[PDB]
């Protein structure tokens, strides 16, 4: 029962966390999770969540948190030894489940990760998304994001090269990737992921985090629709079985 | 729109429609629409399959068909189609279906029951344990039933007679397995026709003997089985239904070829009135449901084939379009106008003339194109400045050449925002060339008499600046306010007409770009979906100009 | 043809089956592998599709609605000589009468060779299928089988 | 991780434990594991083994492990929360 107890305030780093809105609610992100129980893994065997290849599958999502708007929130996580059975759940009702473990180089299996050269440059403007339009789509199906998740500076028209700015923090890389995969899947529905097959994390082959004088770091992903598998830097998402919502009007009614 | 371009088609019209727990399971929420096999997510609604009455020339048929069947009117697909015999009124023929379909795709087609082996039938008394049986005892194996009550094992009793006293337990409890276990020496039943879930489920599962078939109605149990070869199938109608192979129609002459026998015949029926949805479907949800449950769309008539008369019925109105006509959306190639066009053609359109000034610019509009043209749609996209006769008899042209005209959607815009104090010639033209010139040209063009008898949908997307004004904006107010009189013109004279003011669209827009959020006038930036909802009241009612606007919290 | 091959050591046969079959997935899947090969089999059912598990726990979680899984042990039937057996000795008379069966690649291991037979069916190289040879055919196609002795331990 | 440190020495309680043999080998009693599990759960939930009802589902053994003649063995106890999924282990 290894409790993270996550802050919200100004001050606090995870103010950030605030910018995962969907219809008008600051719903903690599945990422989120998945980060908790590999950094409880992380510690269970005596590592830092920062150079442990982690694999977790199986995952499968059954609610989602209200972060408040100020204050702080208590979230458990319970592994189990050998099957790597993990239950991250806060209070009562539990929040995800599946398995995690950390496997031997054979992680990552995408090779996007090697890819350095972007090359999504220099393409007809006709034929690339920028931020502002990649996330319109985004909106306009109902994920509000803020400045901080908006993750992804260019995108394909198919929809599958993209380009992820790395800033540090993990749970906003790991929801730009998750962004890149809802956005392979058009609609009008306010998708929602449940359950995953494969989320494969290796932070050794990921760039290094930015100082603060550095800016970003560019990092090509690629998004393969043969398996479903949405790759970028360091991680590799695959699965994302998903529900349909019936939204929440943010307004008043018209 | 009863034309379907795959196979051949029948338009049925609707006598007597049944309900089963499929549609309560719809409607209720438990089952996503996107759930549904592909075919049936796209279709108009969703709720009921089973229908009987008259077909074209009002010869009695009956059978299921796509998910629009609890209507007063089916296309169906002409493969999905009994007769009705004699001596078999319509309130009855509407429970042979789904009820004896399914006991037959599942003892038979799948099940292959062979004359012995045991079937367990749960839930004996709802229509499916009836077919089951009949089929079962035509088969003459051994059949374990399972009623819940004891009014359900009389009534059993008193409809099959060669049943004996022994071939029954309860259902509610997890006594079957001991009656079951019991009665056939511990060997263990082989087609369980399961209906039930839960600890009941993993009670069934440990019933099943050696190169048994677990058919189930409603799984994770039974991978962990140790009675070696065995089989598992999931039996869902609706994929069948929608994947209407050899399988289909091997399973329509099964049924067919029975009811010729005397084999199937109809089960208590519960006949509720038209007006009863709630009713119906609370009931079905309570679990007291008296055998099958229908709705009476219309009383049958005398005589066995005959035309089925007309009838009218309420019904809220909704918005949908004809698939072999043409729509332009003038200016639809911006924010607004893209989201209008795939709104339009998930109602329905699959002819579209995008007009825009320069054409396809950024990468969004591309993205937008393509997904258009994925869903099955026509999209010719020009770049046609309307200004003068020629460039309006153009793109009337292309539409045409795209099929026979219905609709003109006018979103263009220009906003040269400037107070009156300073305000140019220049953007005064510029401003109403984007409204007045091409709303006059294409009214102009649309009431000549080749285009006026097949246009319905003449609308012109205005903004609240006329109505409750903005800061030196005069252009645009100039702009709406014309058009809106243009409508109001145009439906005291006939034909369609429409002016939607808005307050502020979310999103698409550059308030959306820059956050949605800023007030002005105290006019939240409404949402899109919500304004897509409002355009689908705005677009049926007879109304010439409206205005639909959300307030902010002051 | 060339494009109806993939490879069964690694993971690469559900690419390349999702690949070529449009994504729709295969109908009858005669799977004979375990472990997480056979959770890359399994999603690549579609829908009614029946898999044929020569050898289930990941299939009971399946998406695809309409399926069927169907544990075939040919011992359970050999046992238990229903209806079922004598129709599959029919059907494969039938197909002896036609030319569709005919003998596989074969093997013979002389009779004093049971610990290296078995230990090689255990390494996997076996060359198609494999036979002990207890008695040498003779010339005529009907005759009496003559006489032999062998070697056992006495029971 | 509630461990449990079990002792068959002579003056222990659990000197008894060495009397389930199976073909001359102490073997440590699924029904201890069993036991252990419910003494697990009783703890988790404040609560005492000798009065509450207790339920075990879909249990599976896995190994036996063989009692030593004379000394102390650790077995180590996790159950989950709200699933309640135990596993009885020891050493690895």
């Amino acid at each position: 029962d290894s409790s993270y107890s996550i802050d919200v305030s100004a001050d606090s780093p995870d103010r950030y966390l605030l910018d995962h809105q969907v219809d008008g609610r600051e719903l903690f992100p599945a990422c989120g999770c998945l980060v908790l129980a590999w950094k409880t893994l992380a510690a269970l065997n005596g590592r830092d969540f920062e150079q442990m290849p982690v694999r977790l599958s199986r995952v499968e999502i059954h609610q989602a948190m209200f972060l408040p708007k100020s204050g702080s929130a208590t979230v458990t996580v319970s592994v189990m030894p050998r099957t790597g059975e993990f239950q991250v759940c806060e209070n009562e009702n539990l929040l995800a489940s599946g398995f995690v473990t950390c496997p031997d180089k054979d992680v990552l299996e995408t090779s996007t990760h090697a890819q350095t050269r972007s090359s999504l440059q220099d393409r007809p403007a006709t034929e690339v998304l920028t931020r502002d339009e990649v996330y319109r789509e985004l909106i306009l199906r109902g994920y509000e994001y803020g400045p901080y998740f908006q993750g992804i500076l260019r995108a394909s028209v198919d929809g599958q090269e993209s380009e992820i700015t790395w800033d540090g923090r993990w749970v906003s890389f790991m929801d730009s990737v998750l962004q890149m995969d809802i956005l392979a899947r058009p609609g009008d529905y306010q998708m929602l992921p449940i359950k995953f097959q494969s989320i494969n994390i290796d932070p050794r082959v990921q760039p290094a985090a930015p100082a603060e004088d550095e800016d970003v770091v560019v990092l090509p992903g690629r998004f393969d629709p043969v398996l479903d598998i949405v790759s970028a830097g360091g991680v590799e998402i695959r699965g994302l079985e998903t529900i349909s919502a019936s939204r929440r009007l943010t307004h008043a009614p018209e | 729109a009863s034309s379907e371009k795959g196979q051949d088609c029948e338009l049925c019209t609707v006598y007597m429609a049944g309900v089963v727990s499929r549609d309560l399971a719809l409607a209720c929420g438990k089952l996503r629409r996107d759930e549904l096999p592909a075919g049936m997510f796209c279709k108009e609604g969703t709720l009921g399959i089973e229908f009987s009455g008259r077909d074209t020339k009002g010869k009695r048929v009956m059978g299921l068909c796509a998910p629009p069947a609890l209507a007063s009117s089916v296309l169906c697909l002409r493969s999905s189609l009994w007769s009705v015999p004699q001596h078999w009124s319509l309130e009855e023929a509407a429970t042979v279906p789904v009820a004896y379909s399914t006991a037959y795709y599942a003892l038979v087609i799948r099940g292959h029951v062979r004359p012995g082996d045991t079937v367990l039938v749960h839930a004996g008394g709802s229509p499916v344990g009836q077919a089951a049986i009949a089929v079962a005892q035509s088969c003459g194996c051994e059949i374990f039933i399972s009623t819940a009550t004891d009014a359900e094992t009389s009534s059993l009793k008193s409809m099959f007679p060669r049943l004996k006293d022994r071939n029954f337990c309860s259902c509610k409890d997890a006594s079957f397995e001991r009656h079951v276990k019991k009665e056939t020496s511990g060997k263990g039943v082989d087609i369980i026709l399961n209906c039930t879930t839960g600890e009941l489920l993993g009670a069934s599962i440990r019933l099943l003997a050696s190169r048994g078939r677990f058919l189930n109605l409603a799984e994770l149990v039974f991978s962990g089985s140790g009675r070696r070869d065995t089989s598992f199938h999931d039996i869902n109608l609706d994929t069948l239904i929608d994947a209407q192979g050899p399988e289909w129609t091997e399973l329509t002459s099964l049924v067919q070829k029975g009811i010729q026998s005397g084999l199937v015949k109809p089960l208590a029926r519960t006949v509720y009135a038209m007006d009863r949805l709630v009713d119906v479907f609370k009931l079905l949800e309570e679990g007291a449901q008296a055998g099958k449950l229908l709705v009476k769309i219309r009383e049958e008539e005398a005589e066995k084939i005959t035309l089925p008369a007309k009838k009218t019925f309420e019904a809220v109105p909704r918005t949908f379009f004809h698939p072999a006509k043409s729509y332009v959306i003038v200016g639809g190639l911006g924010g607004f106008g893209l989201e209008l066009a795939h709104w339009m053609v998930l109602r329905g359109v699959r002819k579209l003339v995008l007009t825009s000034r320069n054409g396809i610019t950024t990468g969004y509009q591309t993205r937008k194109i393509a997904f258009l043209r994925s869903l099955g749609a026509d999209i010719v996209v020009c770049a046609v400045n309307v200004t003068s006769q020629a460039a309006a008899d153009r793109l009337v042209k292309t539409a045409t050449d795209l099929g026979p005209l219905g609709g003109v959607f006018n979103l263009g815009l220009n906003l040269r925002d400037a107070l009156l104090v300073e305000q140019t010639a220049e953007n005064y033209k510029q401003t109403l060339e984007a409204k007045i010139q091409t709303t006059s040209l294409l009214d102009g063009i649309s009431r000549s008499p080749k285009i006026q008898p097949t246009l319905d949908h003449f609308v012109m997307f205005s903004s609240l600046s006329a109505g409750h004004g903005i800061p030196g904006q005069t252009n645009y107010g100039w702009g709406n306010s014309y058009m809106d009189r243009l409508c109001e013109k145009r439906r005291a004279q006939g034909l369609p007409g429409l002016s939607i003011q808005w307050a502020s669209i979310a999103d698409v827009g550059f308030v959306g770009t820059k956050g949605n959020n800023v007030v002005i006038e105290g006019k939240w930036p409404q949402r899109m979906y919500n304004c897509l909802q409002v355009c689908d009241y705005f677009l049926s009612q007879n109304r010439p100009v409206v205005a639909c606007h959300v307030l902010a919290e002051k």
